């Protein structure tokens, strides 16, 4: 998965 | 609500405990409480809140997938039939999901949002919104999954709006908002190009104004720029 | 019981999807309704059983010294007043760990230990038992610490004397009752040697028996064996 | 803390 905050 | 009897100042300090003892759930709950005594939060409060609901919210995620990969497993050709268990396990732990992300995006509307005036509250609750009507799409599937997508699109545009206008290109609410709208076009709106072209201009226009920064400030945007260039190195 | 109406397989194939999952309380209350379906355990079965009690309640655990840590410092000198806040928190989990043991203890009493009668499965449970008593032996203060502390030495001992005369000294069970309880006597007991000694024969009479194994209960037995070994070197 | 199973 992709990153995200 | 079980902590209308707690002291507002209680909370936050139970909070903070229950993050040292990884006790997300408690944390949510606590913060909860502390959003229903109705006073604004300040920037520490609210990343109590974030931090709480994100936790929480992350591990019902990834517990879905890893139904929903056995769920799909089950349903190809040549798979023996198990019975309804996993799908209703699955729907329970969604069910359960969608009560958490329902139960944020009350607090942001009972009256998170509507009392934020400051540009670094306002777009800290908007991508808040985004965020969990985008955890709602990711979980949805029927006539109502455009919608979802649609609100979480709507509430990223009006956050990201406010944060060009009224933040600089390096502030780390504005860099995580675009980096998450950004997942956003790629993970659920099929639109992978909108998403390269934010996380890359984003990033550009954040390079360019690092040198107005403190040493400090300098490792807060740096450490998201870097997720922004993670991405991209995993999209291109 | 809100599983008194799901089939204890589905009970079952629910516990292993949660434990896929990593959503231990569930995997803990799927199992719980299956042993109140009134049945024996079979060995897979008692693994479920053990394998999510252990994991909900070593979070507790973990939360708990971490809050009892934060209790500590705030009572030394020089230490500013933060109010009830801490204790009551503290309490907060201490209460929901005890309520965990409770429930465990309460299905071994009712009635999985009077039912078990092949040692594989006695001796398990009766390590459960000691087990469970031992977390609320690490949590008690008051006027039964010590029945508590002797309900775990019973437990354990009962589950010694079975073992020692009915599995052999390779038996994973057995070697992990040993281990537990040689715990016990070093954590809660205030008996160091005794820790020592019985973690010593334990791991010597299971080294000369090594020779009977086919490789994969070798495997099974050298794993526990070498738990044993880093105990010992933690202790001396 | 020690090793238990
Ligand atoms: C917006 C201003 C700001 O970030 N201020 C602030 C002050 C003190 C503590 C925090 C903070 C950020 S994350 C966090 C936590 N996980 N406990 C606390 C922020
Ligand atoms: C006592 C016999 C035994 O261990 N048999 C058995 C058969 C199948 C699966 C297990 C087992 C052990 S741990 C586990 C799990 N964590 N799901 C399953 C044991
Ligand atoms: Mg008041
Ligand atoms: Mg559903
Ligand atoms: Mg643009
Ligand atoms: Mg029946
Ligand atoms: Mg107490
Ligand atoms: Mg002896």
């Amino acid at each position: 998965f992709p990153a995200t905050v | 609500g079980a902590m209308g009897s707690m002291e507002r100042a209680s909370l936050i300090q139970k909070a903070k405990l229950a993050e040292q003892a990884e006790r997300y759930e408690d944390m949510a709950a606590f913060m909860k409480g502390a959003v229903e005594k109705g006073e604004e939060l300040s920037c520490e409060e609210r990343n109590l809140l974030s931090v709480a609901y994100k936790n929480v919210v992350g591990g019902q995620r990834a517990a879905w997938r890893v139904l929903s990969s056995i769920e799909q497993k089950s349903n190809e050709e040549g798979s023996e039939e198990k019975g309804p268990e996993v799908r209703e396990y699955r729907e329970k732990v969604e069910t359960e999901l969608q009560g958490v992300c329902d139960t944020v995006l009350g607090l942001l509307d009972s009256h998170l949002i509507k009392e934020a005036g400051d540009a670094e509250s306002r777009v800290f609750y908007l991508k808040m919104k985004g965020d969990y009507y985008r955890y709602l799409a990711e979980v949805a599937t029927g006539d109502d999954k455009k919608r979802i997508i649609d609100s979480a699109r709507s509430a990223y545009q009006e956050a990201m709006d406010i944060s060009k206008k009224e933040m600089p290109p390096t502030n780390p609410i504005r860099l995580g908002l675009a980096l998450n709208f950004s997942v956003f076009h790629y993970e659920i709106a099929n639109s992978p190009e909108e998403a390269i072209s934010l996380a890359k201009t984003t990033f550009d226009e954040a390079m360019a104004d690092l040198h107005t920064l403190s040493e400090d400030s300098y490792k807060d945007s740096t450490l998201i720029m870097q997720l922004l260039r993670d991405n991209l190195t995993l999209w291109t």
